[PDB]
């Protein structure tokens, strides 16, 4: 039967929406050059693409419900292709944010319509393992993408070239989907503009680029979103269509599932931050090599959705995220020991050795990327066909929004105990050094820098023991996850 | 606290020998690289992890290690020459890759 065909040419196309994700890391520099900005004011290149990603995508996966699979994926890859030449036209930041909305809209379905696809096409005892291929598509394309920037750049020599490169892949993408997925009334298009309006104030208020956490527009924003969010649940009791239909619903393993995916994108962007942060101001590293310390995290991702996913057709859903999100609790209980010279430390397994950093961050990784599944599974148990395409986006905009709820609730600790550790350090290093290069003011200026370095090592510790902590909580709410 | 503080500095006859000691505070002594240096001159350096590394004027008459009991580190000197007579430093390497160090007021040895 051709369904194995279908998510194949369905995965490529999360594939390619993924490259699109983080591409920019790698081209940011070469974009501020044409556009005219100086050495950062260029965020919306990255928070427009993320608004369209995040808000666009729960309406873009009930339309699936009722226009079906195919056309939309279609629908996505013409406008991942037009945004792309939005950008690629683009003289302008004004351009390109909008063109990278577009693209981010776009590329935001993707992932739910497949493992919306996936769910059609297979019965729940052997869907994990697909769900683990559509979801390794993704972690690994978010992976490759700034690489992809870089090689395409390498390949012509001007940015414009990543969005250029896109449209054909997206009209190849079209062909190999037109060929392969299955052929072929309203949706609640008020409660999705609304939920999306809700969505885009979370996500701007609390997006942040040194004693405050959140933008000064945040809290606002924060608490707007907090308003329109009950807007959107008040108007879908008088509504007559309904985003998600309660029909049949199961709630509290549904609601479970997601608060656990809202979890897992906590650590997941809490370790992306603190690591690439820990790298630049511990270790010393560029900004480059610092984003490089990522990999064996970054890598570990997609082999443990894939792998989780066929574990998870044999031994469940809820042993697979309970016991993943204990592999995660370990390894971010292991980044936390980590002290400021651990580039030379190793692991003494008496007659093997490892490197610390690289398989601390390797078996986090490895520990979210089997929750990934399994999670998306269970999700799925507990709702009717034809609620897929919501249901997928409501686990994957679970996981986006924890991501920012994640890093501004656990940097506003952070922030509160370094000032605290700082304190304490700067009580009880030596007052003055005996003999310094330079004199007494650069002695001084040595010993704030020591008490700061100190402090962020101590701040570094507790972030992720708490990160560590939490992970096993989302362990043991995976045990009243579906069966 | 998160201090560095020596002692056991004094007078030696050729030969003889002394135990330096550098108070410290748990929350920070086993998270960075620690030194010992004269005057500046490095005499052994210790990794978080107890990796040790001395000098070539050492010739293994020395051995600096942690006590975490009292977060206090320590250099045993033993054999010690007229060449040694200097102030003693115990220092925190604040960046492993640059050896950017921080220290007190050092602990005066004489031979």
């Amino acid at each position: 039967t051709s369904r194995g065909i279908a998510i194949s040419a369905g995965g490529l196309a999360v594939l390619l929406g993924a490259l699109d994700t983080y591409v920019v890391v790698s081209i940011v520099t070469d974009i501020m050059r044409d556009v005219g900005i100086a050495v950062q004011r260029v965020t919306p290149i990255i928070t427009g693409y993320l608004l369209g990603y995040i808000a666009a995508m729960p309406l873009l996966g009930r339309a699936s419900d009722r226009f079906g699979r195919k056309l939309l994926i279609q629908i996505s890859l013409a406008g991942f292709a037009l945004g792309s030449v939005i950008t690629a036209l683009a003289t302008n930041l004004d351009v390109l944010v909008a063109g990278r909305v577009i693209q981010g809209a776009a590329s935001g379905a993707l992932l739910p319509v497949t493992l919306a696809l996936a769910a059609d096409l297979w019965a729940t005892h052997k869907r994990a393992a697909v769900l683990g291929g559509v979801g390794a598509a993704q972690e690994l394309g978010a992976v490759l993408g700034p690489i992809y920037g870089i090689f395409v750049v390498w390949l012509f020599h001007h940015w414009q070239a990543v969005f250029w490169v896109n449209v054909p892949l997206a009209l190849i993408a079209m062909v190999l989907i037109h060929i392969s997925l299955p052929p072929r009334q309203r949706v609640d298009v008020t409660g999705g503009l609304l939920l999306a309006l809700a969505l885009g104030l979370a996500t701007i208020g609390l997006y942040n680029a040194g004693k405050q956490v959140l933008p000064e527009y945040g809290p606002p924003l924060i608490i707007g979103a907090v308003i329109a969010a009950v807007a959107f649940l008040v108007w879908e009791r008088f509504a007559r269509t309904r985003l998600l239909d309660p029909a049949g619903v199961r709630f509290r393993p549904f609601l479970i599932a997601l608060l656990v995916s809202l979890v897992t994108g906590g650590a997941l962007m809490v370790t992306l931050v603190n690591v690439e942060l820990f790298g630049q101001g511990v270790l010393g590293l560029d900004q480059d090599e610092a984003v490089f310390l990522l990999a064996r995290f970054l890598i570990a991702l997609p082999v443990g959705a894939l792998l989780g996913g066929w574990i998870a057709t044999r031994v469940g859903d809820r042993a697979v995220t309970a016991v993943g999100l204990l592999i995660a609790a370990g390894g971010f209980y292991l980044i936390a020991q980590w002290p400021a010279d651990v580039l030379e430390s190793r692991h003494d397994l008496g007659f093997v050795s490892l490197p610390t950093l690289d398989t601390d961050l390797a078996i986090a990784g490895f520990g979210l990327g089997l929750v990934i599944a399994p999670l998306t599974s269970a999700a799925l148990r507990v709702v009717p066909a034809a609620q897929h395409g919501i249901a997928s986006a409501a686990v994957v905009v679970a996981r986006m929004i924890g991501m920012l709820i994640g890093i501004a609730a656990l940097s506003a600790w952070g922030l509160y105990r370094f000032n605290q550790y700082l304190k304490e350090q700067l009580a009880a290093l030596p007052p003055a050094p005996a003999d310094f290069p330079g004199g007494q003011m650069a002695g001084q200026m040595m010993r704030l820098r020591t008490a700061t370095v100190q402090a962020y090592v101590l701040q570094y510790g507790e972030i992720f023991a708490i990160t560590a902590g939490l992970c096993v909580f989302g362990a043991v709410l995976g045990l009243f996850i579906a069966g | 606290q998160g201090q560095l503080v020596e002692s056991g500095g004094g007078l030696v006859q050729p030969g003889g020998s002394l135990r330096l000691s550098c108070a410290d505070a748990g929350s920070i002594f086993n998270k960075f690289p620690m030194a010992w240096y004269r005057q500046r001159e490095l005499v052994a350096r210790i990794s978080s992890g107890g990796s040790t590394n001395y000098a070539d004027f050492v010739k293994g008459r020395f051995t600096i290690s942690r006590d975490n009991a009292k977060s206090t580190l320590y250099l045993q000197m033993n054999s010690l020459k007229p060449e040694d007579t200097a102030m003693y430093y115990c220092a925190r390497i604040i960046n492993s890759a640059s050896n950017i160090a921080y220290w007190g007021q050092g602990t005066r040895v004489t031979v």
